[PDB]
């Protein structure tokens, strides 16, 4: 009998173009399927009503594009997603975001004093981070949350960018302001920065305020160790006095140590300065050592030039204490194994300021034989065979660092649970791929395993696998399956649209041990390196073997993707030594991306649906096969 | 960069006079220093007077002190040195240069100078 | 002798922080993908280091921000003016110009100078300048001290060149600060109107006029601004809750059975499903199970047309007699299905044709001849003492459900509710049952007009106002008060509905069960449509709409219940009384407020320090003793703090004095200000361990002259702790000049330089008769007087010379007369200079610029312009050395009062 499979992902967005793949899976013959998506609970509205037929020569494989409209308290929203193929219906009640896309705030300056221009740009992108045309609403409010100017533009034929400015009065409130903005179809969804207002001139030179390590190790005799370093902003060394005053932060409790406070000369642009282990015990109130792991150190300097006619303060804050300068995390690696097959570690190790690590060696304890090395992005590829078995597998990794002792070791311990078949047929399927650096350009070989009965394995011809990108479907594929290949390599092309990552869910189906229509997934996330889609940098045109005077004509290049739209601010650098704060980049806006993912595990689940909803999809079928519901729309918290 | 070309030379007698006209290929503004130098054959090359960027300082050599007059016109990208009361030991070479303005009476703040021309002041 | 400034110096005047807000196309062709634009930009004047940020948005490849970009901007000479943020108007401080010198191994001998500016009061004046020479050593910098004070508010300009001796090398700086006058930030609420149109105001609409700012306290000639806020009130209704889902489970049934049993299971599926969608509990009900009793509605109709008669009659088998309740029940239930599921229309009109065709008497009643071979079904009508009229109350509401729906196909059917209803009006107010009263309340109530009286006996048959109760089976009482809400709720009513509610509730009746087929339906219809109308909010909606006279426009702002703009706040700089049109239904608040500088105590300087600055000559040329004595105003002592010591010009400090005291316990002088040279060492730091707050800590040390200068400009010290740069003290010193202040005269806030010559220079004999009437004779000089010294009151701040009126030689504007006294003042640096002698007479005049208090009390002012001249008494004129001075004197006032001035 024919089984209609339908896959679509977990959460719907509106005005979004969201992909659904039917198939018809064990059948001859076309095979006519009408789509429509109705609300919920009603299903009075037609929100989209496509047809499609799936021939015989695609093997029943086809797609459709829909789009929920935006014609819309605090609760959830849901759609009824409806084929029908032929006569067999096959529904899913699909949990729908009210996401319209992104809002990206950029102002000219990060401080600005009363009497002054807020420039600032809104750039409306949407899931994909393309430029929209859609009614944006726009909010300046003071620190007390009053809106003082409130605008609605139409970014429509504007490439995705709204120019706005802000005269800001002379009787005015000090603080943090904000720009508020959403989309007026999801007003739910706030995109928020702020910007100073303070009385201020710009200062003549900037202070760097740098520890000798990015942490302090509690056993340090040596205490905190730091370097003041002072220079002009034009690139000249500065002579002056620092005044620095160490102190430490539990969570938002900061306690300055006064007998920490230092005078030190700066000379040559330098000075040194350090926090003994003595006055940091004495300061906290003598306690045991270890009670101070976990907290954090600041530093305050304050330079004056010798000649008294400008100062700066500056501060270094988050320099935790710690026994180690290592965290393992496995918050990369699948959390379910496949009894029998290799068990892929993912083993992410940071400094203690969150930073990746660069060749830090890991290994997993009772083994001592399989050790591996962390890349640039501090993830490490360990790969252990596991029992044929439904034993839990506990996974214990350390640190083996030559200069540092075992006492100063990293650890961390993660349980991978079985992976549930269906009828205990002892059917898997496994993804395995090389764990390295993957740039766009470059050809992924994708292999699919199969561990599976040989009295049946002659019925599985061809797998189906989809890919994840950005909370949507990319691509959804067919890779084909002789019988007697356990082994097929899908050469998968990484495009620029991969980026920044994506995850690959395959399934293969068949009806096999009792007749029982028996469905197996499996799933993996593939991080690509981070960039930009396109490209745009921004450099000298001139030769410049000449230092620049002021009012001196200059040449500037740009390099970018051709048909695009440039925007250009320049800022005294002295501003940012006032504040440095809510500055648009590139690094932000992959945040804001990979947090709005709708995937939420890196690998596959407890048994084939774990696997789809994990990944973000769901999966229903006439054969009774579906993924369980979902309603919530933020991922489980660990 | 910017390159200089020197006219107004020639052959005259001892008693009389001549200017020389330097000419420039970029914008002469915002160039503080503007100086004439010459070198007499079997002599080393000597400093003759600069002039400032908006004309109102100017340096001269004793030798030649109340003698030349420097000018110079920024918006015609032009430099001028009129030349009395000729003597025969004022014959040479005469370059002009342009300069930074620090030490601009001598010619190690000069990065730019020009071909040169040639004005012979007989004795007869 | 050279002024090197004669270089022609254009100061540096664009600073921008932020600058290059530009956007470009890159509409070159592409080489390998990537299009190169080249832009040509003009660098501001700041010599800084430029950040340059640019984003690229594109159609085919979305967001890109691109890495910084960095540009130097710098010179070997330049001058950095360090100048603050804001001066407070009148109050004398120091800024610094500090110029730097980064050339290898030149030391430079710069010529800089302070511009003169009218609106400050410093040492450079329209006929003096402020130059100074200074030495830089290579790779280093000197701070030039300027002392200024601010004499109108708002954004001055100060502008400081400098030119280098020997070299073609200069550079100006023309920065600017704001002048803020001495009063404190204030904020003050004008009016808090409260708007009501439905309840204030007439015809709907509601004026109210906002009177202006109502300040008494502000400093004259100050802006201020006005804050209007407009913000709507939401307000709440309560309601009552929905019934959980969880006591709803046992609903779910699958039907079965023969034409009355198959109604029997799809009626709580049905309502169930009804309920559910309307109150939207399927999220914590399990939504998965939402299409599974879809399907059972679905079998439910399936099965229910095979026991639909040929005749579109409804009976319990193919060979049963039809009945006019069963074929009533059927399309009171198809009707409330049709939202949910619909198959086909002419079986739900056709049951409506039947029933008015066979079961319709031209009296109205709906008479059953009772086929219904389930009497679990019936409900309340069973077992009714009138049941003639419930039951013709019962198909009434039947054909209301399907009208909406049959309204082209049975055209009849108002015809047949017009004549139900006439027979239900007539026995109304006969009946005895409230379950009759009920179901033919809410028979009536639908679309249809129940009377004053017929409301009455409605209403107040509910006993304890809340239930409809009645002799017999409870179902019975739950499906009357079920009937009796969804009367309330036809007719809008909503004061009588939540004691009726939460009496439905506290009979936690969740329904199934045996003849609970009427009980179940209705219970769950009425609490459905209960929570599909039902006042959560007061609906606001105002259009309020203000009319301003500061400008040409009228902003409205439409204050819906949506969240948009609840609250939409409208700035007007303007100070004027304007008008507020507000209209619609609902409450909203008016709040304005006003901010202004409130003219207070100017007690900001030196909140945190005590400061005493001496200056003492005691004993290469010149050598006095500055004396700095400092004290903390804490609880406690002070911490690392700061005496930043500026030298008065000309002065340096003594070499050996500041090694002692950098020998000091709780002091410390830098090696590199003791390793500078005596000269060109005009600042300098003193770090301070601790600064007691019990005693003045003092130290001392002696400064030389090693430069003599014509004009001294006053030193200054600084005090502050490191932590805080805001909370400092700053001190003048300066030998005979009054703490160190520059020479100003003010009065009532508003100060006039006195820096300027004190009287016109002109020698008595060097002045001639004509010299003195074409001087005199200027239209500039307003007043010319011969008046007589009568008292001379010495002060430390200004001299004040009363001079009598002796002869009105030319009269000004202001009108004084021969006999009455003015004061003229002079700063004290010309009481020397001026030589004036009590009893002895004068020749004054000068500019009416000169004249300072108010017209009652004019004083006048001896400036630059005032010509003073010593008159000598008649008998004095008997020499001969006063001969020519008398001839001239007493022709100048015979020319000036007989015959005036020509032209
Ligand atoms: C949903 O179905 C659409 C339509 O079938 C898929 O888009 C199509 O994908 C094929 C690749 O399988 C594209 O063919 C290739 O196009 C490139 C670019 O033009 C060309 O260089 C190659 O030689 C090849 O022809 C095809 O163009 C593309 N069509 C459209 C209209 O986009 C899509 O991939 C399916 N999506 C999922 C998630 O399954
Ligand atoms: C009013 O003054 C108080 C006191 O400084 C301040 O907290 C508040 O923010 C001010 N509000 C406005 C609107 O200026």
């Amino acid at each position: 009998s024919p089984m209609y499979s339908i896959i679509t992902p977990n959460i719907l967005r509106l005005e979004s173009e969201e992909t659904m793949v039917l198939e018809a899976h064990d059948a001859q013959g076309d095979v006519p399927v009408t789509v429509t998506v109705h609300d919920f609970p009603g299903k009075k509205l037609v929100l989209s009503s496509e047809k499609t037929v799936l021939t015989p020569a695609t093997n029943h494989m086809g797609n459709v594009t829909f789009t929920i409209p935006a014609n819309r308290k605090g609760r959830n929203k849901f759609v009824t997603v409806q084929a029908t193929f032929g006569t067999q219906v096959v529904e899913k009640v699909v949990l729908v975001s009210l996401q319209s896309g992104y809002l990206f705030i950029q102002t000219d300056k990060t401080i600005y004093t009363p009497g002054s221009t807020v420039l600032y740009r809104i750039f409306t992108v949407n899931h994909k981070l393309l430029p929209v045309g859609r009614t944006v609403m726009v909010n300046i409010e003071n620190p007390e949350g009053i809106p003082v100017k409130q605008d609605s533009l139409s970014s429509q034929n504007q490439l995705g960018v709204l120019p706005l400015s802000w005269d800001i009065p002379e009787l005015v409130n000090m603080g943090q302001w904000k720009i508020r903005a959403y989309y007026e179809n999801s007003p739910q969804q706030v995109f928020s920065t702020e910007f100073e207002v303070k009385e201020y001139v710009l200062p003549s030179f900037e202070v760097i305020v740098e520890p000798t390590e990015k942490f302090y190790y509690i056993y340090n005799e040596k205490g905190l160790e730091v370097t003041i370093t002072a220079r002009f902003l034009y690139g000249k060394k500065v002579e002056g006095t620092a005044f620095v005053i160490f102190g430490i932060q539990d969570g938002e409790q900061r306690i300055s140590l006064p007998e920490s406070l230092k005078r030190i000369p700066i000379e040559d642009g330098s000075g040194e300065v350090v926090l003994s282990r003595k006055v940091l015990l004495d300061g906290v109130q003598n306690p045991r050592a270890e009670d101070l792991v976990g907290k954090s150190l600041y530093v305050s300097a304050t330079v004056i030039l010798h000649s008294g006619s400008d100062m700066v303060q500056a501060e270094r804050s988050g320099i935790p204490i710690v026994t180690s300068p290592y965290q393992i995390h496995f918050t990369k690696t699948p959390k379910y194994f496949k009894p029998g097959m290799p068990f892929d570690l993912m083993v992410f190790v940071t400094n203690p300021d969150g930073s990746p690590a660069y060749r830090v060696p890991v290994a997993v304890q009772g083994e001592e034989t399989v050790q591996s090395l962390t890349q640039g992005d501090g993830v490490a590829k360990l790969s252990i065979n596991t029992h044929p078995s439904q034993k839990p597998l506990s996974i214990t990794v350390r640190t083996k660092k030559q200069e540092i002792s075992e006492a100063e070791q990293a650890t961390r311990t993660m349980q991978a649970l079985p992976y549930s078949t269906v009828g205990n047929s002892n059917n898997y399927l496994h993804l395995s791929v090389l764990r390295t650096e993957l740039r766009p350009g470059e050809t992924l070989n994708v292999n699919f395993l199969l561990r599976m009965d040989r009295a049946h394995e002659a019925k599985i011809r061809y797998y189906t696998y989809l890919i994840m990108n950005k909370g949507r479907l990319l691509k959804a594929g067919r890779q084909v399956r002789e019988p007697g290949q356990d082994l097929v390599v899908l050469p998968l092309s990484i495009t620029t649209d991969f980026i920044p990552s994506f995850r690959l869910v395959a399934y293969y189906t068949l009806i096999g041990a009792s007749g029982q229509r028996e469905v197996v997934a499996d799933s993996v996330w593939v991080d690509v390196k981070d960039s930009c889609v396109g490209s745009l940098v921004v450099k000298s045109g001139q030769s410049e073997d000449r230092q620049p005077v002021p009012g001196q004509q200059m040449t500037l290049k740009i390099e970018g993707d051709h048909g695009a739209r440039v925007v250009l601010v320049a800022v005294d650098k002295g501003v940012f030594v006032l504040n440095k704060k809510n500055k648009l980049t590139q690094s932000k806006i992959w945040d804001v991306v990979e947090k709005a993912d709708i995937g939420c595990t890196p690998g596959s689940g407890k048994d084939y649906a774990g696997v789809f909803s994990d990944a973000g999809l769901t999966f229903t079928s006439s054969s009774g096969q579906q993924t369980a519901q979902r309603a919530e729309l933020q991922c489980p918290q660990p | 960069q910017v390159q200089l070309v020197e006219t107004g030379g020639g052959l005259v007698q001892a008693g009389g006079s001549l200017r020389l006209s330097c000419a420039a290929s970029g914008s002469i503004f915002s160039l503080n220093a503007m100086g004439w130098f010459r070198q007499a054959p079997g002599k080393e090359r000597e400093f003759v007077a600069t002039i400032n960027r908006s004309g109102g300082r100017t340096y001269y050599a004793d030798s030649v002190k109340g003698r030349f007059t420097i000018s110079r016109d920024n918006g015609k990208n032009m430099v001028y040195l009129q030349m009395h009361s000729l003597k025969p030991e004022d014959t040479a070479i005469y370059y002009c240069a342009a300069g930074t303005g620090w030490s601009p009476q001598t010619d190690n703040e000069y990065n730019y100078w020009g071909q040169g021309t040639q004005v012979t002041v007989s004795s007869h | 002798e050279d002024i090197i400034a004669e270089e022609n110096i254009v100061s540096r005047s664009e600073f921008p922080e932020s600058w290059l807000w530009n956007v470009e196309d890159l509409k070159e062709p592409p080489k390998n993908g990537i299009s190169t634009k080249l832009m040509n930009i003009f660098l501001k004047d700041s010599i800084t280091t430029w950040e340059i940020l640019a984003v690229s948005m594109s159609d085919k490849k979305g967001i890109c921000v691109a890495d910084p970009f960095e540009v130097t901007v710098m010179q070997d000479f330049f001058i950095d003016l360090r100048l603050p943020y804001s001066v407070v108007r009148n109050e004398q401080v120091e800024i610094r110009a500090v110029l730097y010198n980064y050339r290898q191994n030149q030391e430079l001998k710069v010529r800089v100078e302070l511009l003169h500016n009218p609106a400050f009061c410093s040492l450079a004046t329209t006929k003096r300048r402020h130059q100074q020479t200074v030495t830089i050593p290579p790779k280093s910098s000197l701070s030039v001290p300027y002392v200024i004070v601010p004499l109108k508010t708002g954004l001055q300009e100060v502008e400081v060149k400098a030119a280098v001796y020997h070299h073609f090398i200069s550079d100006g700086v023309r920065k600017s600060l704001k002048v803020v006058p001495e009063g404190i930030r204030m904020n003050k609420t004008v009016a808090v109107r409260t708007l009501d149109p439905e309840r204030l105001g007439r015809e709907g609409v509601q004026k109210e006029d906002i009177p202006p700012a109502d300040l008494s306290d502000q400093v004259p000639d100050t802006e201020s601004e006005t804050r209007i806020l407009l913000q709507g009130t939401p307000v709440a209704q309560m309601t009552e809750d929905a019934v959980d889902a969880e006591r709803l489970k046992h609903l779910i049934v699958t039907p079965s059975g023969c034409g009355e049993e198959n109604m029997i299971g799809m009626t709580p599926t049905v309502i169930a499903v009804h309920y559910l969608d309307e109150t939207e509990q399927w999220e914590k009900f399990g939504l998965e199970k939402r299409q599974g009793a879809l399907e059972l509605i679905k079998k439910g109709y399936t099965q229910q047309l095979a026991f639909r008669q040929p005749s579109s009659a409804f009976a319990a088998f193919v060979k049963r007699a039809p009945s006019t309740w069963l074929t009533a029940y059927v399309v009171k239930v198809f009707s409330l299905a049709v939202n949910l599921i619909a198959i086909d229309s002419q079986v739900l009109c056709g049951a409506v044709k039947w029933l008015i065709l066979e079961k319709q008497k031209p009296d109205g009643v709906f008479q059953e001849d009772a086929p219904v071979i389930h009497q679990e079904m019936i409900g309340g009508l069973r077992n009714n003492n009138e049941k003639d009229m419930a039951l013709t109350a019962f198909v009434l509401i039947s054909l209301q459900e399907a009208k909406d729906i049959c309204e082209e196909q049975v055209n009849s059917l108002p015809g047949s509710i017009t004549k139900a209803g006439d027979f239900l009006e007539a026995n109304y107010m006969n009946l005895q049952r409230s379950y009759t009263v009920a179901i033919a309340g809410y028979a009536l109530a639908q679309m249809g007009r129940l009377k004053g009286p017929l409301l009455n006996k409605f209403l107040t048959t509910a006993k304890d106002k809340n239930r409809w109760e009645d002799p017999g089976k409870q179902l019975y009482n739950v499906e009357a008060t079920s009937y009796a809400l969804l009367a309330l709720l036809q007719l809008k009513d909503f004061d009588f509905v939540p004691p009726v509610v939460r009496w439905l509730n506290e009979q936690r009746y969740y329904g199934g069960g045996y003849g609970s087929t009427q009980a179940t339906f209705m219970v769950f219809q009425a609490l459905a449509q209960y929570q599909k109308d039902a006042p959560d909010h007061q609906e606001l909606n105002l259009d309020v709409s203000l009319q301003l006279p500061s400008r040409s426009s009228k902003i409205t702002h439409r204050i819906h219940w949506e969240s948009a703009s609840l609250l939409r706040s409208e700035e007007t700089k303007e100070n004027e009384g304007f008008t507020v049109t507000a209209e619609g239904k609902g409450q909203g608040t008016l709040s304005v407020v006003t901010m202004y500088h409130a003219k207070a105590k100017d007690q900001l300087t030196c909140n945190k320090f005590d400061l005493k600055v001496t200056i003492k000559p005691a004993p290469n040329k010149n050598t006095m003793i500055l004396e700095i004595c400092t004290r903390y105003r804490g609880d406690q002592d002070a911490t690392m703090s700061i005496l930043d010591i500026s030298m008065m010009t000309g002065f340096a400090p003594d070499t050996d004095d500041l090694k002692q005291l950098a020998n000091g316990v709780d002091r410390y002088i830098s090696k590199y200000e003791l390793d500078k040279a005596f000269s060109d060492r005009n600042t300098l730091i003193i770090y301070l361990d601790k600064v007691s707050h019990s005693e003045d800590d003092c130290l001392a040390f002696k400064v030389h002259q090693y430069f003599n200068v014509e004009l001294i400009q006053p030193g200054a010290v600084k005090v502050y702790a490191y932590y805080n740069l805001e909370e400092s003290c700053t001190r003048f010193y300066h030998p005979e000049k009054e703490d160190g202040k520059l020479n100003k005269l003010c009065r009532d806030e508003l100060c006039r330089c006195a820096e300027e010559n004190c009287f016109i220079q002109k020698s008595d004999d060097k002045v001639t008769l004509e010299e003195r009437l074409d001087k005199a004779c200027e239209p500039g000089v307003d007043y010319v007087y011969k008046t007589r010294l009568v008292k001379v009151q010495l002060s430390n701040d200004f001299d004040e010379y009363i001079m009598a009126i002796e002869q009105t030689i030319k009269s000004g504007s202001d009108e004084v007369q021969v006999g009455q006294q003015r004061t003229f003042i002079s700063p004290i640096k010309c009481r020397e200079a001026l030589k004036l002698e009590e009893k002895k007479h004068y020749l004054m005049w000068g500019l009416s610029s000169d004249f300072w208090g108010e017209k009652p009390n004019l004083s006048y002012i001896i400036g630059k312009d005032t010509w003073v001249e010593h008159w000598p008494e008649e008998d004095e004129c008997q020499d001969e050395e006063n001969q020519k001075q008398c001839q001239d004197l007493g022709a100048f006032t015979e020319s000036m009062v007989v015959f005036g001035c020509p032209n």
